[PDB]
């Protein structure tokens, strides 16, 4: 708008325990 | 490869040795690139061309 700037970002990571579900999937 | 059109940035230039005995030093200096201008406040053309 009235001066040129420059920024920086840097890719994240997400991550969880691996969960539990009470379905059951094959046969 | 275009003109830009918001204001950039300047080391920013700076004035030194004038007169007719110095006895300078080359103390400091930065290091980084800078501009150093010999006359004091120069800069003059105020004509506008519409």
């Amino acid at each position: 708008a009235k001066i040129a700037t420059a920024s920086s970002a840097r890719q994240t990571d997400v991550e969880k325990p691996a969960d539990v579900t009470f379905t059951i999937e094959n046969v | 490869d275009d003109v830009g059109i918001m204001q950039q940035k300047k080391p920013p230039t700076v004035v030194q040795s004038r007169t007719d005995v110095f006895n300078e030093q080359f103390a400091n200096e930065a290091l980084h690139p800078m501009t150093k201008v010999i006359f004091n406040g120069l800069d003059v053309n105020t004509e506008v061309q519409p």
